[PDB]
């Protein structure tokens, strides 16, 4: 049939895995500056 | 020879294989997205968690 190809949306799992990846970091430099501050 | 009036009128038609109902299979609403995307909406189901 004409089932939608993952090419066809392949850009909302960039997008996806690119947000989880600026999530971790921006969890990780909020982690990073409040432990040296300890 | 002298034919009589025609006792049956017919012509050139067309003649296909008989079709039918496409018994559409039991899992067919997962169609609208094709494989990869239903396995990879799991994987990243996981991955977001």
């Amino acid at each position: 049939t004409s089932a939608l190809s993952l090419s066809n949306v392949a850009g909302v799992f960039y997008i996806l895995v690119g947000g989880l990846g600026l999530a971790m970091l921006v969890a990780l430099i909020e982690f990073c500056y409040k432990s040296r501050a300890e | 020879i002298d034919f009589s009036k025609p006792f049956m009128s017919l012509g050139i038609s067309i003649m296909i294989k008989k079709p039918q109902k496409s018994k559409p299979g039991v899992f067919s609403f997962l169609d609208p997205l094709a494989y990869e995307i239903w396995m990879c909406i799991v994987f990243a189901y996981i991955g977001v968690s």
